[PDB]
RNA sequence: ACCCCCGUGCCCAUAGCACUGUGGAACCACCCCACCCCAUGCCGAACUGGGUCGUGAAACACAGCAGCGCCAAUGAUACUCGGACCGCAGGGUCCCGGAAAAGUCGGUCAGCGCGGGGGU
């Protein structure tokens, strides 16, 4: 299937440009991750099912509501009160986002010159952070009633930057050169 | 040098004002006791870096470097010495006096040089190669510089046993 | 001179000092050989008289401090309330412990500049410049 | 995963007075088990399924619980503790389970 | 009898961490799949249920090693039961037993059972 056609298109694709002795030795990916944190600054009650619907239809997920983590501040902070929005994706489906990305996620973008290309982890496996969700497959401007911005954290055995960098780089994933 | 008794009794060291001692290593750690002035004009000549010889009254000399002293608050006097038996392969993390050579260029112009680390602890000195001191030439120094470990030579088959980032002598602005 | 920190009052007995009866910095070193507070003032006035003789040059140190509230009742009241909130700031000194150590002046200058200073301390005490030394 | 070993360890070796352990190893398809003697650093009467096969594991692992309750009965036991590791008292050991003492 | 593995205890830092090396078709481990027993306040990641292969990659097991932790003497001192003193006072001394903390010398990367599996 599309992984497999992934796996194999890599897995000797770093085997070859790079020696492991296991294919278990090959970075693969863990998990991709959203952090939608919907309404951090906006109180919406009423946004929260929107974030949750959002997420909940362009995800094939159901989302759970990261709750405050209770450091009450000046500003405000409270213990209780729900501040943000997560949803991880295992195996299936996080490759069908990863598909939906690299297929309709690149042409979604304005004005592409690449993604970030410095590697966030020191230890590697990283996170795409969405700056506008208007031109994603499943999030019209017209359906929907305003415009927000999502994260989504990809996780990968990879043990450096610069593997996980080959590895997403010959996966499909675009690079600012 | 020279030392006597070394009964677990000590009201004899008090009277005569022999400093009470002990020598020790691997294989025996006896203790001592030695006269105290000829001690004190030793312990002048030669520091944590300078070593002699003891006959205790056994009939055999021995070589030890000095290891520590512990004396008393009030009375400025020395009470107790600690030599150390020692082997020659190189002695373990010896510490070394810090000394200054030339006029500063930064002392002519309002500032004055400090040493900040009066000691300096080398590892792997080498017995009886020791370095008795540690010239470091503060001539090219200027106002707000910093003569690091990473600065100070070193002789034979020396390793510095601190940080080498550490400051050790920096020259100092006025007040 | 006064501390920004905690609690108001104290108590008081004695017992030989233990926490710095060797000159680390600097070249010379005057030190206590009576065990009174020093408190504040007496201090600082040592600080004022030593920076007057030696300063555009040297380096002064003071390794004591006013850590101890000390209290003083009202005018002229009966054992009454509590004790009496404020008044000033001392710091215990036992014999062997060094308050004053100078840098970068000669032998003679550094005794003059500490036998000014000494003149104005509760205790009588002694200078010395630092034998061996060890403790690192 | 490991807390959940030292919590039980700890609950059943309260509850041990008198009474003897039985420690299922599930982890792999290995599913061993064991009657200890608290107290006493010995055990006496283990079923391991090295030799054993009968398909599934859940059925499989029956037939250990089933070879286990004959050796504790030739040494005359009573009862036992049940020393669950981590596995939360599932169909392949709970059928251990079901095995070692409807046969016991 | 020798070897090693899987469990499991006594002892729970002299037995722990870091760097390093060695193990796979015995054993363990990752791994594959999952509609259902079962299950994640979302995710089979974890619990969980059916199993090769592949791979020892990671983990785990074992071995090296004293950079780090942890252990830690002797000499002496602090303090002190008891005995007898000094100072106006803060405070100090003497004889007699007891005796630290720290730090130096050094010591360690364990030691001891029960079972079951598989080797020779
Ligand atoms: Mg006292
Ligand atoms: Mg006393
Ligand atoms: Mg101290
Ligand atoms: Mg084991
Ligand atoms: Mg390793
Ligand atoms: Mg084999
Ligand atoms: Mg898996
Ligand atoms: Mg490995
Ligand atoms: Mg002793
Ligand atoms: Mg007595
Ligand atoms: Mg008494
Ligand atoms: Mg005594
Ligand atoms: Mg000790
Ligand atoms: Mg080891
Ligand atoms: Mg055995």
């Amino acid at each position: 299937q599309l992984k497999t056609k992934y796996n194999d298109q890599v897995r000797p694709a770093l085997m070859q440009q790079f020696g492991y002795s296991s294919v278990m030795a090959v970075p693969r990916i863990e998990k991709i991750v959203v952090n939608e944190g919907l309404g951090s600054s906006k109180e919406d009650s009423k946004a929260i099912d929107k974030a949750a619907k959002e997420l909940a239809l362009i995800t094939l997920q159901k989302p759970i509501i990261t709750k405050a983590k209770k450091s009450i501040s000046n500003f405000k902070l409270r213990q209780g009160m729900p501040v943000g929005i997560k949803v991880t994706l295992r195996g299936e489906r996080m490759y069908v986002f990863l598909e939906k990305l690299i297929n309709i996620g690149l042409p979604r973008i304005r004005d592409f010159r690449g993604i970030n290309p410095n590697a966030f982890d020191g230890r590697g496996n990283y996170n795409l952070g969405i700056k506008e969700q208007l031109i994603f497959p499943e999030i019209t401007y017209d359906m929907v009633d305003k415009t927000r911005g999502m994260d989504i954290t990809i996780v990968t055995t990879a043990k450096t930057d610069e593997e996980a960098r080959a590895l997403l780089q010959s996966m499909g994933l675009p690079f600012r050169k | 040098m020279e030392l006597t008794a070394k009964p677990r009794t000590p009201k004899q060291k008090l009277d005569e004002s022999m400093i009470a001692a002990v020598a020790y290593n691997k294989e025996n750690n006896v203790s001592f006791a030695l006269d105290r002035k000829a001690f004190d004009r030793a312990f002048r000549q030669q520091s944590t870096t300078g070593l002699f010889d003891i006959t205790v009254e056994g009939g055999e000399t021995f070589p030890a470097l000095v290891k520590a002293v512990q004396m008393d608050k009030r009375k400025r006097a020395p009470i107790h010495v600690d030599f150390y038996m020692v082997t020659y392969g190189e002695p373990v993390e010896v510490s070394v006096p810090v000394h200054t050579t030339g006029r500063s260029q930064g002392e002519v112009q309002g500032g004055l040089v400090d040493i900040v680390v009066h000691n300096l602890q080398i590892v792997a000195p080498g017995p009886r190669r020791i370095p008795q001191e540690l010239v470091v030439d503060v001539t090219k120094m200027n106002i707000g510089d910093h003569i690091t470990a990473g600065d100070i030579k070193l002789p034979e088959g020396c390793t510095l046993a601190a940080d080498p980032e550490l400051t050790v002598v920096s020259v100092l602005p006025p007040r | 001179k006064r501390t920004k920190f905690r609690k108001q009052f104290r108590g008081r007995m004695t017992g030989d000092a233990k926490g710095g009866d060797y000159v680390a910095f600097g070249d010379y070193g005057l030190i206590a050989m009576e065990p009174a507070w020093i408190k504040s003032n007496q201090i600082e006035a040592c600080r004022i008289v030593m920076s007057r003789h030696f300063r555009r040059g040297g380096k002064i140190y003071i390794r004591i401090f006013p850590d101890k509230p000390v209290t003083k009742k009202p005018a002229e009241t009966r054992m009454g309330k509590g004790k009496g909130a404020v008044e000033y700031w001392v710091s215990v000194v036992k014999p062997g412990r060094v308050m004053f150590e100078v840098a970068g002046v000669t032998e003679e200058q550094a005794k003059e500049a500490f036998r000014l200073a000494g003149h104005k301390l509760p205790i009588q005490t002694k200078m010395v410049k630092r034998e061996v030394y060890d403790e690192a | 995963r490991r807390k959940l070993r030292t919590r039980r360890k700890v609950r059943t070796t309260t509850a041990a007075s008198g009474r003897l352990r039985l420690s299922v190893y599930r982890s792999s398809k290995h599913i061993y088990a064991q009657i200890i003697d608290d107290s006493r650093g010995q055990t006496l009467a283990a079923a391991s399924s090295a030799a054993l096969k009968s398909g599934n594991k859940t059925d499989t692992a029956a037939a250990v619980g089933k070879a286990l309750a004959a050796a504790a009965a030739e040494k005359g036991i009573k009862q036992v503790v049940f020393d669950r590791g981590s596995y939360k008292y599932h169909g392949r050991v709970k059928a251990l389970a079901d095995a070692a003492r409807e046969g016991g």
